[PDB]
């Protein structure tokens, strides 16, 4: 009984055929600064149920049609009813035509409007970006429909399953370039009205979702290529920056990656051409407009003379992710947002199979262990986590759509999708993958279709056999929430599962239908040899001799980490993968290096094993080379940096650390031939960059001295920098950390006239390494400053300086004391006062500092926090359990250190 | 998309 | 009406002519661990008027005596009336003796009386100290009479003109020496009713005043010498201590010094021997007894091989100083305590001739300038200053007589002693101090019996006239508080005083009967050459062309700061000795260069002078070699580095130092023969101290090199100390600072076993100097242990801590945080917050800090802050006048910094 | 007395 136009989701009387739609983006401004676009459209849709109204979005238009806010007609021959009204309802973002009599099932009809909206700096919907060149300010226009906007740029039927074909046209200036999802049909051709603007219309699209369309006008160049098929591969910047070459390796990687998702995807390319641009400060990192994908800059463009090789890596990974979309997602689309983790998880898995294709030398397709399956583990070990699944009647709003794209969709969904894939085998899973592609080609979809498909492919085969049917597996992976902790008694066999949490003291109050319960796939290795598959089946206790050894046999779970789980075993087990460690590292694969320490370290959290077991687990470190256990260890041992430097366990945790890189550093001294020539692959570069900041952190001799010797040869001939891009960051605040105002003072000299973003990054990090007091509040002092300190970087630097331990009291000090940067600091830009106050805090861990925080807290009364307002109740609940933590581990941890640190 | 999303 | 009892001063109308005094302590404790010592004493005295009541002193005092607490005999065939009672008055301190019929006059009494009392640790009467001699705890029992505590070891008429004839015998263990005031009369003799005792009687002293007596049980030893005339001097201290050497420079120095003052004083050494004494932990420093003169074994003990210059410095004027009053102040005794000024103000002079005279090429006497001169000068330009003198009838109560010892009767006394030696001559000044002495010895005076003798000498000679006469001259110098600023305008030779306040917002409300006027001695030099002596007369403004100068001439004012004042002149003149300064600074005594800078600041303070005129004062000293401008300079500048220290003036500060101080570092590398060998006499040495540490603390890098050398060098070889006591508390610091946990450890070993206090303090001092957080914290964490940190070193290191910038959060919020070791630190110790409170807030200059300071007080509720209570409120007062300060002056010295860095 | 005095 409530009205349709009252109710978030659109009827289903009416659906899109195609529209046609023709943007006038306006790049000069009113007198009064105003910028504005202009658009005409006309949506063509098919009667399926008689109705008297029709319901479409709009949202901040202003509508300028002459009569009606539209006019509509029939198709064909069909009669139209006339327009009783027009109204634009705000609350759910619609437009509403009220008849006068109803439309009939079958017929078609076609609904022209004409409006103009603000071309506002907002990122939404068509909006403007502004950029320099030079002297002079640019202004270009451009795109970003996702999730809910594409209503804020032309009225349409702006759900994803209600696909179209979309036919643009752009009107321009007549010296800018248009670009929009398909190429161009021909030349630009004058407007009559005004020939200093142009039109450009372009090919109809494929059938497809508004959440997908794109235009931009601007005066970008492009590099291009023509791949073997024809297909025409561009990569768009600034003209600067495409003469600096910038643009060279999108390009490069861009044709591999094309080639190995058709394969992959046993699917041609759906489109004639591939468009990727690289847009200035574009805050959504990328999106995937078909077709024509945009990137933030320093996303897409590689400066190889300045930037690091992690810098490289993530210019393959973002472009195969985004590429990835141009079939899983765009072609085949899930029907509602409740279902955004299959896309956005599927593509945050085989980025890094796209990638790796690109980049065969690089072993990329490890690094999802650590970049997602333990990062998303962190938040998914919380009482307060929630499944991959949600009932799509309960996402309605705007808002409620935006909560899809957090953590969880993503990282979890790539994890559980990757496990899906191994257990099945790639070979099963791709056909399945074929199958679901090909019969849902410019279609809509729910997860169910996919595991329909996965199982049909299963069933074709006898090979591999599953203990219940693909959705009833991954059932317990999506409808539930967590994780379990498996655990082996290698005396018995026994093996266990239940939910894990990190805080053991927790109450879970979401129920699960499984009792938090899985089927878990379980790959084993035992003394180095892989033994037979195992399946945990849905109960909390199990037995098999797989999981039993000899007294001198050790077993290991979760070969590379495939399995969306952690492990823990007996002491007597632990102690021999420690010995296997410690006598022949080799035996066991790189990734369960790190896993033996990444799991022990919760593990001991949680309090299922102690934490001198974690910290007996690094103890192999000193004959480790290889990146991921080193990462494990750093990763999990910073909490104990961030708890103990200002305390007496300070000392004998760094010569410990000292202790375990110092042959790490002097292998990588030898094997640069003198720190000349960086190691081949991505993995060693890796590790070389954490051995090199390990071994100055922690006060190696031998690293400062080439800390010192390196910014003392750069600072005597200040145009040739000696330092590898990969080095920087350690190099630069090690060298500034030993010296005075001179290293700083020249170091401040260089970040003032960086024109690179991550240059200026690591220059704008390393200054907060100083040891004098006075230089660090002279910086404070300059971070509030917009010529000096840009104010999107602020925060960021404050951050840093607090990190600095000498800079902890420095920072808070500032922060309290200029709090009252809120009465300029949220409706003149964010600040993010809540990642301010993290950083601040982090070290928190007294009741000394607790009562602090609270005090200052009690600057209520007015000025109340913004953005962060209960990034200050974090700060006081992390900083009690701090202190908790403390108070537990101390003494353990001290003796622990001394004890092993000779 | 990809890194901020709503 | 009152009754005499309830009077704090004694009655007139009985005076004491005699006392035998025989004393014995019991170092053994009783079964609950209280020490006593047991009295007899017979006073004889005589009547001056009929009174029927005696009253004399006794605190703290038990009496066993036979009948009521007193016998009463007559001398000769003196009838005596019967007593009707005795009572103990504890306000007044009295024992009154109530007669039944009065006491005659002409008459004389002797007064029988037998007691106890506790020979408690509490340094006052007779009391014990305890000492380690390796494995045992030793104990002795000494004396400390000064002021009103003579009567607490034995009933007296305690007052300082009540002289008389002491008798005194020690009752001691047979095997450890007895000394006193006068020698013994011969061996010791066995007590009869036990032999484990023996008994030392002593000669009868001259007439003397109760609070110069002194008796000491111990295992002490000497070392000794017979000078030519047969006194016998010895030196007492610790065996171990007289076996190591430690006594042999006092022993060196004290026959010297006798023999000076004896010349000095026109007058032989009044006694038949010296005795000086060395008494581990003595609270006062330094006590005049008559012939038996205690120190704080510190202060008297001198280790070549581990002590500095400056430590030799210390012991030789302690010496002079107490050696000096066995003539003025023992001979002839000021007659009451408001004229305490006269005698601790003479000492406090004449201990630099004294010295000056063991040690006649070091220069000493200048040290008074910087010493006592500019010392007292801070302290008497404030409004809440007192006049050197007090009526006597306002000073009663034991408490009101110790007021009488600070910084204004010591330093100010001094000085305007030595300025009164100085325009009379010293010739003169001798001629009148000898006929003082002649006249009154053995008895008592006021200051106004000096002057009188002083007037004598001028009024005997034609050569040195006076404006007035001694008297009302000394009347404007001790009748009203402060000092006048005399300003000289060269263009006229105008010249005018006015009353000198630090603080030209302060209202003075203490009214002189002079109206802050006062007549002046004014020497001057003009070119480099003495002008005739002038006298400002009490009028505020005069003339003469003696001040009057020529364009390219230049006048100074108070040679060798010879007048207790402080001058100012017109720009042009200063600018004048600026020119000098910078050309050829040696035509400027070294005391005036000093001058210039200590003046210039303090008028800076004042608002009479820019601060830059002041720093613009500091510019020649990089061509000054000598010690005492250079010192001027550091102590003028200590606040602005408390300051400005944390904030961005420091970098220009440091270069600015840095720039001044190399020249001469330079120089002493070269002098020194490559640090090898340590300039020859003090001022050298001192200023070779000063330029090391000035230059390692603003960073010169080969100062830094010199002290990680020298430090690396001792912890290769530990036993044997390669760094000079001179520099040591330099090298030290800076060495720490510079390393890390393995020279803080190694130092931290050093401090642990040192046997030796001075080397001690060095190392507690340097351990402080770390730039690593955790170690200062750990560091902190020590303080409170009674095993790592003596409970009296407990502030002192805190403070330490506070003194590094990086350390003063750390030390404010640890002060904060354990404020409740005063529910543990009141009532078992001192502590001294105040000093603590002090020196950890002294850096605050912001509101912030000052609001910090606030909420910190709102712990008020309890707990309170004893006896640093307003400690804290001068804190609050003294942050206000920081932040005022900061606020007028931080851009001027930050653009005079950059501008004079280079 | 010299130091700290009463
Ligand atoms: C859309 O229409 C609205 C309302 O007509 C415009 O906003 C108004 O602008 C006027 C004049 O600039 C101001 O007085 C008001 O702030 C606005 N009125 C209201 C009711 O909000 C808006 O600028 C139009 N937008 C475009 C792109 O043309
Ligand atoms: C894009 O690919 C090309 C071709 O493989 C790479 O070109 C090489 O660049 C290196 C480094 O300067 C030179 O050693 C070679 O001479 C180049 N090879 C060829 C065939 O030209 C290029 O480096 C790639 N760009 C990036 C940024 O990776
Ligand atoms: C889709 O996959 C199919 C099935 O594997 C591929 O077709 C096979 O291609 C090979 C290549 O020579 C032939 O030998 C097989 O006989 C083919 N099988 C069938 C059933 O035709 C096909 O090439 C893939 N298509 C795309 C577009 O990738
Ligand atoms: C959402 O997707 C479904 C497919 O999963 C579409 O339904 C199919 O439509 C095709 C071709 O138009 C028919 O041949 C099939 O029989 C349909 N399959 C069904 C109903 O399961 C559906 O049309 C899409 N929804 C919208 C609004 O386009
Ligand atoms: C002096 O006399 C007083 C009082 O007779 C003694 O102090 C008393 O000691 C007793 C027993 O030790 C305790 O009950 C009390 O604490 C004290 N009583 C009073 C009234 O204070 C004191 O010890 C005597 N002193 C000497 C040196 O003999
Ligand atoms: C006490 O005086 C003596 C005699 O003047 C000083 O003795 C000299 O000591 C130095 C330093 O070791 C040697 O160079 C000389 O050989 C000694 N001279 C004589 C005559 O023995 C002694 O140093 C003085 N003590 C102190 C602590 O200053
Ligand atoms: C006290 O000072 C007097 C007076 O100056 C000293 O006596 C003089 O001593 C010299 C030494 O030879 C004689 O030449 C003079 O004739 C003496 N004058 C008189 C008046 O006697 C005396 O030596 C000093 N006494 C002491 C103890 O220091
Ligand atoms: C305090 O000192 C004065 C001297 O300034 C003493 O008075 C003198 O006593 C002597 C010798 O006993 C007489 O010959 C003088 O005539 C006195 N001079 C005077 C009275 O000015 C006085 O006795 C001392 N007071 C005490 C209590 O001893
Ligand atoms: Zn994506
Ligand atoms: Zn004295």
């Amino acid at each position: 009984q409530s009205k349709p136009w009252n109710r978030y989701r659109l009827p289903t009387t009416l659906l899109p055929d195609s529209y046609n739609v023709t943007l006038r983006p306006y790049l000069t401004p009113n007198a009064d600064g105003l910028y504005i676009f202009k658009g005409k459209s006309i949506v063509r849709f098919l009667c399926q149920e008689p109705t008297d109204v029709i319901i479409i979005h709009s949202k901040k238009l202003n509508y300028t049609t002459q009569g009606h806010m539209v006019v509509l007609r029939g198709v064909g021959d069909s009669q139209v009813p006339e327009i009783d009204r027009t109204e634009l309802v705000e609350l759910t973002e619609y437009l509403v035509v009220h008849l006068k009599g109803s439309l009939q099932p079958g017929h078609m009809y076609e609904m022209e409007s004409e409006f103009q909206g603000e071309l506002a700096d907002d990122l939404a919907g068509f909006y403007r970006s502004e950029y320099m060149e030079g002297n002079v300010k640019k202004v270009l226009a451009t795109t970003q429909m996702q999730s809910t906007d594409a209503r804020k740029s032309f009225p349409c039927f702006d759900e994803p399953a209600m696909k179209a074909t979309f036919n643009i046209t752009l009107i321009h200036p007549n010296n800018l370039t248009a670009l929009s999802n398909m190429p161009p049909k021909g030349s630009s051709t004058p407007l009559a009205e005004d020939p200093n603007w142009s039109v450009t219309e372009f090919e109809t699209t494929p059938v497809m979702s508004t959440y997908l369309l794109a235009y931009i006008v601007s005066e970008f160049q492009s590099v291009n290529e023509t791949a073997q098929n024809g297909v025409l591969i561009r990569i768009w910047a600034r003209p600067n920056a495409i003469a600096e070459g910038h643009g060279m390796y999108a390009l490069n990687v861009t044709g591999p990656i094309l080639n190995f998702f058709a394969n992959h995807y046993n699917t041609s390319y759906p489109l004639p051409k591939s468009d990727q641009i690289a847009l200035p400060d574009f805050n959504a990192g990328a999106m995937e407009n078909w077709g024509l994908v945009t990137y933030r800059e320093n996303a897409l463009l590689f400066d190889p003379q300045s930037s690091s090789i992690s810098n490289k890596e993530r210019v393959v990974t973002v472009i195969a992710h985004e590429l990835a979309h141009q079939w899983f997602g765009n072609l085949v689309t899930l029907a509602w947002w409740n279902d955004l983790w299959l896309n956005e998880g599927f593509a945050s898995y085989v980025e890094y199979l796209g990638a790796d294709h690109a980049e065969p030398t690089w072993n990329l397709k490890d690094l999802i262990v650590p970049g997602d399956v333990y990062r998303v583990m962190a938040v998914d070990a919380l009482a307060s986590s929630h499944p991959l699944t949600t009932p799509a009647e309960e996402v309605n709003t705007p808002a409620q759509i935006s909560e899809m794209f957090d953590s969880i969709s993503y990282s979890k969904g790539a994890s559980v999708i990757r496990m899906l894939s191994n257990f099945l085998t790639e070979d099963l899973f791709k056909e399945g993958l074929a199958s679901y592609l090909h019969a849902f080609a410019y279609q809509n979809t729910t997860y169910l279709d996919l595991w329909e498909h996965l199982q049909k492919a299963v069933d074709a085969q006898t090979s591999i056999r599953l203990p219940d049917t693909v959705r009833a597996i991954m059932d317990r992976w999506t409808l539930q929430m967590g994780f379990p902790v498996i655990t082996v008694d290698t005396k018995t066999g026994n093996i266990s599962q239940k939910h894990f949490l990190l805080d053991s003291e927790s109450n879970v109050t979401r129920s699960s239908a499984f009792d938090y319960l899985w089927i878990v796939p379980i790959s084993s290795i035992k003394n180095g040899v892989m033994q037979d598959h195992y399946w945990l089946r849905d109960v909390s206790q199990a037995q098999n001799d797989l999981f039993k050894t000899a007294s001198d046999d050790w077993v290991l779970l979760n070969v590379n980490v495939t399995g969306y789980f952690q492990v823990n075993y007996d002491e007597d087990n632990w102690r021999m993968i420690q010995h296997q460690l410690q006598t022949n590292l080799s035996v066991i694969p790189v990734i369960n290096r790190a896993q033996v320490i990444y799991d022990s370290f919760n593990l001991a959290t949680a309090h299922m094993v102690p934490v001198t077991l974690a910290l007996d687990n690094t103890l192999f470190l000193n004959g480790e080379k290889e990146y991921m256990p080193w990462q494990a260890a750093l990763s999990s041992l910073s909490y104990f940096s961030l708890m103990f430097d200002r305390s007496e366990v300070y000392g004998p945790m760094k010569k410990y650390l000292r202790k375990q890189v110092e042959p790490l550093f002097q292998h990588f001294e030898t094997l640069t031939k003198n720190w000349t020539e960086r190691p081949e692959n991505l993995m060693d570069q890796y590790s070389e960059i954490n051995a090199i900041s390990t071994a100055c952190s922690n006060g190696l001799p031998q690293c400062e001295n080439l800390a010192k010797t390196l910014f003392d040869q750069w600072m005597s001939d200040p145009e040739n920098n000696p330092i590898h891009p990969n080095l920087r960051s350690t190099i630069y605040c090690n060298a500034i950390a030993q010296g005075g105002q001179d290293q700083w003072d020249f170091a401040w000299g260089q970040l003032q006239q960086a024109q690179l973003v991550n240059e200026a990054d690591k220059l704008r990090s390393a200054l907060a390494c100083s040891n004098e007091v006075w230089l660090l509040n002279r910086y404070l002092g300059y971070t509030l400053n917009p010529d000096l300190i840009r104010k999107q970087d602020a925060t960021s630097t404050i951050n840093s300086i607090a990190s600095n331990v000498i800079g902890q009291p420095l920072a808070w000090d500032f922060v309290q004391s200029n709090w009252k940067k809120l009465f300029q600091d949220y409706g003149g830009g964010s600040f993010s006062f809540s990642n301010l106050i993290q950083g601040v805090t982090r070290r928190f861990s007294s009741e000394f500092e607790l009562q602090q925080l609270e005090q200052f807290k009690k600057n209520n009364m007015d000025v109340g926090f913004g953005s962060g307002t209960r990034a200050l109740e974090q700060a006081l609940e992390k900083t009690k359990a701090n202190i908790k933590w403390v108070k537990e581990n101390k003494e353990v941890v001290l003796n622990w250190f001394i004890e092993h640190s000779s | 998309c990809n890194g901020r999303c709503g």
